[PDB]
């Protein structure tokens, strides 16, 4: 993966040597070129995963996540330039540099074959996200949000390092290829119970799990727009990828250890949809929607059936695109009205019709309108959970009803009704915001034509 | 006919010829423990480098 890392570490001198007015243009251009050359990762074989060297590899699971990361970086680059126009040039270059560094760490995270390398990069993503949130935020509680995010992650994940080093010392290697062939059954004891806990609670705090989700609606509503995109669309999926990689070594203990996390995620997705029904803010609404969808992904990964895995990976890719677009729309409205309250401005369809169309498309894909990949993932998880137990259809259907309710409540309160009277600075939508919306939509709708490329390693 | 020794003569160190055998073990020492084996052989390069976590060299 040296043909994708080296262009990233060459993007860093590109933004550090550019002119005063051409940083955004050049960096957007060359990150789009990297996103184009990312398509060579689709060389997948029906039996063997694509292996590069001793340290890097790419099966069919990490390929959509890699394409999503290196496609997402230009989008944060376009959308993070209207609130940094009045910024010092060195600070703008520092912001861009942390974005490139975070993308480099993310692509060195999914691909790394050896597990402790994946852990090193998985914790290396903590520093630039915290710096972006706590430096280029807007509110007072950004410092508290950074503290909550960092400490939830690290307090959940240092036992993961201890358990991983123990696994290295017992099995003899932490390479993932060898662990597919040197795996052993893990018997019934308290020691294996705490090993399972140490291996799983890090990823499910990052995911997040219900009850441990308190870091998410703080770190999303005080971050900038690019930080919110990279939090919602990629950084939540490190937990899912880690779960998919690490449940290999946790057999046959998961069939009676994963019950309380399943109950937590089911009642948590119900409760977080209910929260979205009574939220006074747009950003917090999208944050709790993310918590609900990630609870769905947790259930799918925990029950570990092939249909659940297909639905899980489709769900992560589709949710990443949808949540990123919703955050972009909310930030455009926040730039227009300079306030975060959903009920403040109303009836924007009469003033901004094309942005209302983009709002409609995002809200429709969020409530899993077929044949989009959102309902593809949701549908596969629904069949898998019905195979697991029948009362899951009751729980899943209640979740779907409340999901449609809050998506259309958000659409009606933001776009429909009588327009507000005393707010008179609603400028027409720029070509930049519309281009960003179209760049979020068009891959998401086009992936319904050929959805076989995001259906996991066991397609 | 006895002549006294001069100065420094009675402190001289002499040689004595006697018939007793030399005691082989005056200290009654037990058998000494076996020493550790000595490191030998040419120094080959390290097998697959460092062999520390993920480092290939
Ligand atoms: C997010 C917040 C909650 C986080 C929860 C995280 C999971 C909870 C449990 C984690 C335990 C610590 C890592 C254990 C890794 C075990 C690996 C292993 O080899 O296990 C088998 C080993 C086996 O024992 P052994 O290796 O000594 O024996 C050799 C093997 N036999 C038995 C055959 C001779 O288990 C242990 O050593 C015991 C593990 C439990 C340790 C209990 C102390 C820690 C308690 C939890 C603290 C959690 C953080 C608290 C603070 C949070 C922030 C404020």
């Amino acid at each position: 993966m040296l043909k994708y890392i080296i262009p990233t570490m060459m993007l860093m001198p590109l933004t550090w040597l550019s002119k005063n007015s051409m940083i955004w243009i050049n960096t957007t251009l060359h990150s789009l070129l990297i996103s184009l050359t990312s398509l060579l990762l689709l060389n997948q074989f029906g039996d063997n995963s694509l292996n590069f060297s001793l340290t890097f590899f790419s099966d069919s699971l990490s390929t959509p996540l890699l394409i999503l990361t290196m496609w997402l970086l230009p989008l944060m680059l376009m959308a993070s330039q209207h609130h940094l126009s009045k910024e010092n040039l060195a600070r703008k270059k520092l912001f861009i540099s942390m974005l490139i560094l975070l993308q480099l760490f993310l692509i060195m995270t999914f691909t790394a074959t050896e597990l402790i390398f994946f852990y090193i990069m998985f914790e290396a993503t903590l520093v630039p996200t915290l710096i972006i949130i706590t430096r280029w935020g807007n509110q007072t509680e950004r410092l508290n949000a950074g503290l909550y995010f960092l400490f939830y992650t690290l307090a959940g994940s240092l036992p993961l390092l201890v358990a991983l080093i123990y696994i290295q010392n017992t099995m003899g290697s932490l390479n993932f290829l060898i662990l597919q062939y040197w795996v052993q059954p893990m018997p019934n004891s308290w020691s294996n119970t705490f090993m399972w806990l140490a291996c799983m609670m890090a990823f499910m705090v990052k995911m997040p799990l219900y009850g441990l989700h308190l870091w998410l609606p703080k770190a999303h509503v005080e971050a900038p727009i690019a930080g919110s995109m990279v939090l919602a669309a990629i950084l939540l999926k490190l937990g899912g990828y880690g779960m998919m990689r690490i449940t290999l070594l946790l057999n046959p203990i998961t069939d009676f250890m994963a019950y309380p996390f399943i109950m937590l995620s089911l009642w948590g997705m119900i409760m977080t949809s209910s929260i979205c029904l009574r939220q006074t803010d747009l950003k917090s609404l999208i944050a709790y929607s993310s918590v609900s969808h990630m609870a769905l992904v947790i259930v799918a990964i925990l029950i570990q059936t092939p249909w659940s895995y297909m639905g899980a990976t489709a769900l992560m890719i589709a949710h990443g695109l949808t949540s990123s677009m919703l955050f972009c729309l909310a930030n455009s409205n926040y730039e227009r009205v300079h306030s975060r309250t959903m009920i403040l401005a109303r009836g924007l369809q009469t003033l901004l019709p094309l942005m209302a169309a983009w709002w409609l498309l995002a809200s429709l894909t969020n409530l899993a309108l077929p044949p989009s990949i959102n309902l593809i993932g949701e549908l596969f998880v629904v069949m898998s959970t019905f195979s697991w137990s029948n009362i899951t259809i009751i729980l899943m259907g209640l979740n779907m009803v409340i999901t449609a309710l809050y998506s259309l409540y958000m659409l009606i309160t933001t776009q429909r009704g009588k327009h507000t009277h005393h707010i008179n600075n609603i400028l027409p939508s720029f070509t930049r915001e519309n281009a960003l919306m179209s760049l979020h939509m068009l891959p998401l709708l086009l992936l319904s034509l050929n959805p076989k490329i995001i259906l996991g390693p066991l397609y | 006919g006895w002549v006294r020794p001069d100065l420094g003569e009675l402190s001289k160190v002499t040689k004595v010829k006697t018939d007793r055998p030399l005691p082989e073990n005056p200290y009654h020492s037990r058998a000494r423990p076996e020493p550790n084996p000595e490191v030998e052989g040419d120094l080959k390069p390290a097998r697959h480098g460092s062999r520390l976590f993920f480092w290939t060299m």
